[PDB]
DNA sequence: CGCTGTCTGCGAGGGCCAGCTGTTG
């Protein structure tokens, strides 16, 4: 296994003049020049403006029992925790429409 | 101090009144009386400021009331509030200011907390205090010189007197911090005590702990809760926290056995380390990292057997970071008071529900224990659902024109038996029990005079409980009315009103009691006030009956062991006559039943 | 579903 | 003939009520 990746992505900078790494979802610019070594012209973040405010994000710390549920590994194995779980997605199954979808850790 | 025509303390020359009185909900008389209203949007916050600075007389549903004394004031300094934040608060809150005399009288309780200091190590207990000064003035009192044993500075004084310095400590204006760092303690093994993920303190739990632990030490003190809160819980948490060895003080055989339940349920404690230290028997307290007992054995002032002495003779030769004293209130009792300087203890945690006495001692746990670090409040936990609600009542029952004829001539204290043992109360309890027991609740009867419990518990053909029956035989009865549906109903006696856990027993009726012991009264309700299964917070889950006969003494007992549930909102409604009785088949409905009983009640003497 | 006795649910009291 | 469990007295103590002095207007 190699350790960077700019090594492999080198040629790609010098033969063509200018690239653009066009991504969604991406974690703050700064760090790719880190890891890719490149002098970036630009770094631009774009937040999508619209008449309705599509997406309604949220985070879920606590539960009914407010308790931590950070899924750590040491705390992985808490019962309440695993349960907090299965209570959201019960309790988000009953309003959410048709189509749902959750992403754990591991499949272990 | 200016008395109005109808008798009534008049304060409008002493006070103002604030202009932006409607938000503000809090009165603040010279006398130190505080009337907040629970019906204003600032309540939860005046609440626990007003809980701490005072300690509550009454709560009723709409108006509290509280009172200021020096002991409640010396509570909110340990706590971590201050003479500036207490008086600026009230004032905040008063919505008619603060008189001058009680604004001084804040101050003056509060220049006396962090002068002197109790530190106990290495099995020797030392006054350690910052300013030598202080230390100076307690020199100069006679009886603090006379206990003495015979920067900082500290001179060891012997446990034995402990109790008298700390008792002229406060008559001096310098209360002892007898505050416990078990962080900063290396010197005593950690335990492997630790709380099980499955416990979750409930948010009063956690609030009164907070109090207990506001700093990185421990503080020790007096924590009232409502009978059947959940004190064991809150118990074995300060333990888990303390992370030292523990020493739990019941208040008889079946309260060990719960607390070592309770530990083994809501703590990760082995088995083994676990142990008792009763007349029935002994887990090896010799090796154990807590120890659960009673006041009885520990408090026994006679000579020791050999089982007990070897045990005794550890207890007394070893330091604890934690002694758990369940019923507090009990303590400042002549000798129950000398188990506390008879066990080594840094912090000293009191559990309690009634903290009330019929005498005066019951402020000496200021400074036996400590502050009354917290008090919640009935009505709101009743709401919250944390316990079980309770209707409580007072069936008025007419005293037989045979036995009354006896008692109104009879005054040579034979009065007790003949209206405890009263035909027409044993009707209402008779058809009580019948009807309740139809409707599969968990009833529970209670007898102060075991001649009245021992006379309607065969006559009902009913277990009952009291002191000669045997911890065995009596653990027995109580795991069968948990669990046996045949048991539905149990009787007990004097033993019981204080830590039986029945968290099934829906009803409760009361044929006796001794006096008007308010703390009996309180406790004896706590049997049914446990949270219930299926308990819905506006239904009436549980309930209190309290038999008496009308036109008796009794009558002026129930009005005075009414005094502390009302105080807290407890309504008493009262049943003059229940409906259905006639037609049930009940006992003594002929004269010659009643006739053959009113002269065996006599023939006891 | 196990509603209270009459003399809990109503006042008892002759007036 | 020994050992363990049951039961019954000795001695003490808690909690509360009521009483004959001690004290104050
Ligand atoms: N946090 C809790 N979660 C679940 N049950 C609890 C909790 N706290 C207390 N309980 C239950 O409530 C009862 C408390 O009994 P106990 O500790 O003897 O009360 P107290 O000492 O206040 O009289 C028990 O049935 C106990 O299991
Ligand atoms: F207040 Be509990 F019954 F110990
Ligand atoms: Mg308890």
């Amino acid at each position: 296994s190699c350790m960077d990746a700019s090594l492999a992505i080198k040629p790609v900078f010098e033969r063509f003049q200018s690239v653009i790494i066009t991504s969604g979802t991406l974690s703050p610019l700064d760090i790719y020049p880190k890891i890719l070594d490149f002098h970036p012209v630009t770094m631009a973040t774009f937040t999508m403006t619209l008449a309705r405010v599509c997406l309604c994000p949220m985070i879920i710390g606590r539960g009914n029992d407010q308790v931590a549920i950070s899924s750590k590994f040491e705390t992985r194995e808490d019962i309440a925790v695993i349960r907090n779980y299965g209570n959201l997605l019960l309790e988000m199954s009953a309003v959410v429409p048709d189509g749902i979808v959750a992403f754990f850790t591991s499949y272990q | 101090t200016k008395v109005d025509e109808y008798g009534a303390k008049d304060y409008r020359l002493q006070m103002p009144l604030k202009d932006d009185h409607t938000s503000r909900p809090l009165w603040v008389a010279p006398d130190g009386h505080i009337f907040l209203e629970a019906f204003s949007p600032v309540y939860k916050y005046a609440q626990d400021f007003l809980v701490a600075i005072a300690e509550p007389v009454c709560r009723p549903t709409h108006v509290h009331e509280y009172k200021l004394t020096a002991y409640s004031l010396y509570a909110a300094v340990s706590v971590g509030l201050q003479t500036s934040d207490i008086t600026e608060y009230l004032r905040k809150l008063s919505k008619t200011g603060v008189p001058d005399g009680i604004m001084q009288f804040i101050k003056l309780c509060t220049v006396s907390y962090g002068k002197v200091k109790l530190v106990l190590k290495h099995n020797r207990y030392f006054v350690e205090s910052c300013h030598p000064d202080v230390i100076q003035h307690l020199l100069q009192d006679p009886v603090i010189r006379e206990c003495r044993l015979r920067q900082t500075v500290s001179f060891e004084v012997k446990q034995e007197m402990i109790e008298e310095l700390q008792k002229r400590c406060i008559h001096l204006e310098y209360p002892l911090l007898a505050e416990y760092d078990f962080r900063n303690d290396s010197v005593n093994p950690d335990i492997n005590i630790d709380l099980k993920p499955t416990a979750v303190l409930r948010p009063y739990q956690e609030k009164s702990l907070r109090k207990m632990f506001g700093n990185g030490r421990a503080r020790s003190g007096v924590i009232v809760l409502p009978c059947g809160a959940g004190k064991s819980l809150v118990g074995v948490t300060a333990a888990c926290t303390v992370r030292k060895r523990c020493l739990v003080l019941g208040n008889s055989a079946v309260s060990v056995e719960q607390w070592k339940a309770q530990f083994k349920m809501w703590s990760t404690i082995d088995d083994s380390q676990i142990c008792r230290f009763t007349s029935d028997a002994k887990d090896k307290p010799i090796g154990c990292s807590v120890a659960i007992s009673t006041y009885s054995m520990l408090g026994h002032t006679t000579k020791r057997s050999w089982e007990a002495e070897r045990v005794m003779e550890w207890l007394k030769t070893q330091e604890w970071g934690l002694m758990i004293l369940d019923e507090v209130h009990t303590i400042p009792a002549k000798m129950f008071r000398r188990v506390l300087t008879i066990v080594q203890a840094h912090c000293k945690l009191g559990l309690t529900a009634t903290l009330v006495r019929e005498d005066d001692k019951i402020v000496d746990l200021n400074f036996l224990i400590g502050p009354k670090l917290y008090e919640a409040n009935w009505m709101e936990l009743q709401n919250n659902g944390y316990i079980a609600k309770v209707q409580c009542a007072e069936v008025w029952c007419p005293m037989s024109p045979e036995f009354y004829r006896e008692y109104v001539a009879i005054k040579t204290k034979k009065r007790i038996l003949l209206y405890t043992m009263n035909p027409n109360k044993f009707r209402a309890c008779q058809f009580l029990i019948k009807f309740h027991e139809r409707r599969n609740d968990k009833i529970i009867v209670f007898a102060d005079n075991v001649f009245a419990l021992k006379e309607y518990a065969i006559r009902l053909n009913k277990p009952y409980i009291y002191g000669p029956t045997s911890q065995g035989e009596r653990m027995q009865i109580l795991q069968n009315f948990k669990h046996n549906p045949k048991i539905n109903t149990i009787f007990i006696s004097k033993v019981g009103d204080t830590s039986f856990d029945l968290p099934e027993a829906n009803v409760l009726i009361q044929i006796s009691s001794h006096g008007g012991s308010r703390r009996q009264e309180a406790q004896r309700l706590g049997r049914v006030l446990r949270a219930k299964k299926g308990m819905v917070a506006e239904e009436y889950n549980a309930f209190f009956y309290s038999l008496v006969s009308q036109d008796t003494q009794e009558m002026a007992y129930s009005t005075k062991r009414q005094r502390f549930l009302v105080d807290q909102g407890y309504s008493f409604k009262v049943i003059t006559k229940l409906a259905g009785m006639e037609e049930e088949d009940l006992a003594f409905s002929t004269k010659e039943e009643q006739q053959q009983l009113l002269q065996k009640v006599l023939a006891a003497t | 579903a196990k509603e209270r006795p009459i003399w809990l649910r109503e006042s008892t009291v002759q007036g």
